[PDB]
């Protein structure tokens, strides 16, 4: 029992629960965030975690070859699971890059965020004990604005190339690729430690919130609701979008993690657990993140809405704010970005394996016919790298912002959770469904999660897109910096060259199938044996 | 669930053949696993076959895997079990069993047929 | 086959007495998918513990369930007269499913 919760300790925890959630929470108002995050939860994220697991232990394959075994027309799916987690792959790693800066800037005898006296600061900066004692900017803010990330105008500013923020992902992919090629993981003693580490500093870096002078306003803001918020569609997409980002659902990773784990586990209570302490962690760090904002609103004397950064930056300003306030800083510093990158590190492994089985399975003919794929690995890294050196320049920080919002987020994941129940229940049958997971775990999934798949998921995914297109407003990094026509555009491909996946597939299976077209549609909608 | 009931045994002879049949009532037979089991004279319960919820899944005991046939009827809510080869050892009672969770068990039973082959 | 061995086949007993009653399998079985039935004389038999804990609606509390892993035991706090009556341990992790010898109380 033991054991096979701290191999569970590998997998939930990651960057999208410390890193992801408190920023989307905040830029959403904080507690108005939480109603669709909880409906969404309970809705849909729980039982599509299910019913993917079931799939990949069912067809005991890829997540892209098993859609042959439950319905041929729809095996567009996988493939656009497939695009989700290589484009996820292109820009995740670059917050692992902006940690290795940090750890790197950590590595002196002050920390240069904790005061503004340097080359790069603005003469508008003003300390923020004394900032109460105008546009006055607080160190932090700006040093991770100006040094870290040296913040462009605008996207249709690139700028010049940081050279230490390309190193520090060319580091990160180098560890990855030896990583892979070896085979590095966590299964001897180290495991222990790798798996701790996290909820030691995370317990730590609450525990210092908590204690804040002002942490009460935060945590008030963080938990009071703003129902006039539910009345725009971007609380709902986020809040339900974040929990499939944070499964890591409709990537396809959890198909195949349900082809590699042992036999005779109860799998209902295994997802069950493994998605309310992935949720768990995400609310909890939330009182961390949000009581170190209150602290700052109330020594800068604003707004808790606008102390820090509304986007990706969050993590980046609040805990260096919390480190920054403990004895020995830079001790606690080395160590809060250490366990950053290694609970990066632990999912970037994870994903880029995922994608070079799933890549590889679609042509085992000639990429794993010997030696090939060490090959196929070093080309995958390099090229994720070269599409990473476009969020490194010094307007890289919109393309991450638009890359997260929509390349692994936003609309692509509500249409592969819509697609993925409403085949299960409707064109695959959920009583034949019921009956392979009665087959295979020995009891039915029982009426929360059949009515869940036949209804509750779909009706979801269906009024958040079109809540979304009715009363449509264009994504704005921060809250103040509106993004060209053409970068939604992009924006728009990058979801897209997922979302398309599905009709594709299904109009070239329709060609490439002999007969008359009901026909044809009967041979693809079959399931094969 | 409220009533199983079997029909059907009856006096065979060794290489015979006989269908048996156990009618369901008071439950979803659809949604319902069954199974049969016996029960030789010595009382000893021996398990025969077992039927999933559609029929798309069958499984049967490795002294009847290739003689006897187990079916269902979801439309009339009926189970049959077929013998093809019926030897000298199989004469005793079958009851039919609803097996629908593994975890849980047999929860009810039927009355039940005596089947000789004398 | 997993074979499933009980092994106090006839018991003597008298009302209010502890009885305590072993069934042992030759092949790993889950906590989950053990169960006990009771079968009266000239009755089906009826479910009575399942998950090796969890009693059956109809089985009053006297009764109650232990075991794991290969040796699995149900044992009576005071039985009773209705007590008297045999009970199978069953296996449900693989196929062929397989009943214990069973133990009959006489009293
Ligand atoms: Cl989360």
């Amino acid at each position: 029992k033991i054991d096979f919760v701290l191999s569970v300790a590998g997998g939930f925890v990651g960057l999208g629960n410390v890193w992801r959630f408190p920023y989307l929470c905040y830029k959403n108002g904080g507690g108005a965030f939480l109603i669709p995050y909880f409906i969404f939860l309970f809705g849909s994220g729980l039982p599509v975690f299910f019913l993917e697991i079931i799939i990949g232990q069912y067809t005991s394959e890829g997540g892209i070859t098993c859609w042959e075994k439950i319905c041929p027309l729809f095996s567009g799916i996988g493939y656009a699971s497939v695009v989700i987690v290589s484009l996820l792959n292109v820009y995740y790693i670059v917050i692992l890059a902006w940690a290795t800066y940090y750890l790197f800037q950590s590595f002196q005898k002050e920390l240069p965020w904790a005061h503004c006296n340097h080359s790069w600061n603005t003469p508008h900066c003003m300390e923020d004990t004394m900032r109460k004692n105008t546009n006055f900017t607080s160190p932090v803010i700006e040093f991770w604005e100006r040094n870290v990330l040296s913040l462009s105008p605008g996207i249709d500013h690139p700028g010049s190339l940081k050279w230490d923020l390309a190193l520090c992902l060319l580091l990160v992919w180098l560890v990855c690729f030896f990583c892979i090629w070896k085979g590095v993981r966590s299964t001897g003693k180290v495991v222990y430690f790798t798996a701790t580490f996290p909820f030691a500093m995370l317990l730590v870096l609450l525990v210092r919130g908590l204690t804040l002078p002002g942490a009460g306003a935060g945590i008030k803001f963080y938990l009071y609701p703003d129902i006039t918020r539910l009345e725009d569609p971007q609380v709902w997409i986020d809040a339900g979008t974040q929990i499939f980002f944070s499964y890591a659902i409709c990537l396809g990773a959890m198909t195949s993690l349900g082809s590699y784990n042992k036999y005779h586990n109860n799998v209902y209570r295994d997802c069950m657990l493994l998605g309310c302490l992935n949720s768990g962690t995400s609310f909890v760090s939330g009182f961390a993140i949000f009581s170190i904002l209150g602290f700052m609103a109330q020594e800068q004397g604003v707004d808790i809405a606008d102390v820090a950064e509304s986007g990706p930056g969050l993590a980046f300003i609040a805990y260096p704010k919390a480190v920054t306030m403990m004895p020995l800083p830079t001790f606690w510093s080395i160590l809060f970005f250490i366990m950053l990158l290694l609970l990066g590190l632990d999912s970037q492994f994870v994903e880029v394996e995922g994608q070079i089985t799933s890549l590889v399975d679609l042509y085992p003919s000639f990429l794993r016919k010997g030696y090939r794929r060490e090959i196929f690995i070093a080309f995958v890294c390099s090229i994720s790298y070269l599409l990473g050196l476009t969020m490194v320049t010094e307007g890289g920080m919109y393309v991450f912002q638009l890359f997260d919002y929509y390349a692994a987020s936003g609309v692509c994941l509500l249409w592969v959770a819509f697609f993925e129940c409403f085949v299960i229940a409707w064109i695959y049958g959920g009583n034949r469904f019921s009956e392979d997971i009665r087959d295979m775990i020995g009891f039915p999934p029982g009426p929360w999660m059949k009515y869940s798949w036949a209804v509750i998921t779909p009706v979801l995914c269906v009024g958040c897109f079109i809540f979304s297109l009715v009363k449509y407003v264009p994504l704005t990094y921060n809250k103040t910096y509106v993004y060209p026509n053409w970068a939604i555009g992009l924006g728009w491909s990058l979801a897209l060259s997922s979302m398309l996946c599905v009709p594709l597939v299904i109009v070239i299976r329709l060609c490439q199938t002999e007969g008359p077209f009901l026909v044809r549609v009967k041979y693809l909608l079959t399931p094969r044996e | 669930e409220v009533q199983l009931v079997e029909s059907g045994g009856g006096l065979v002879k060794p290489g015979g053949s006989l269908k048996l049949s156990c009618a369901a009532s008071g439950f979803t037979f659809s949604s319902y696993a069954m199974s049969w089991v016996r029960q030789s004279p010595e009382k000893r319960l021996e398990w025969v076959a077992e039927i999933s919820s559609g029929g798309r899944y069958i499984y049967y005991s490795d002294t009847v895997t290739g003689r006897f046939t187990i079916s269902r009827d979801n439309a009339r809510n009926i189970l049959h079990l077929e013998m093809s080869s019926l030897r000298s050892e199989d004469t005793a009672m079958y009851y039919c069993a609803r097996g629908e969770v593994r975890q849980r068990g047999f929860d009810y039973w039927g009355q039940g047929t005596t089947l000789t082959v004398s | 086959e997993n074979v499933l061995t009980q092994s106090p086949a006839i018991m003597s007993t008298s009302p209010g007495e502890k009885v305590t009653m072993t069934c042992r399998a030759s092949s790993s079985v889950g906590s989950s998918y053990l169960h006990w039935y009771q079968q009266k004389s000239g009755a089906s038999p009826k479910l009575w513990i399942y998950s090796t804990s969890n009693l059956a609606s109809g089985v009053p509390a006297r009764f109650s369930g232990s075991g794991s892993g290969t040796s699995y035991s149900l044992t009576i706090s005071s039985v009773e007269a209705e007590d008297a009556a045999t009970y199978y341990c069953q296996q449900f992790s693989g196929y062929p499913l397989t009943f214990g010898s069973g133990t009959k109380l006489e009293m």
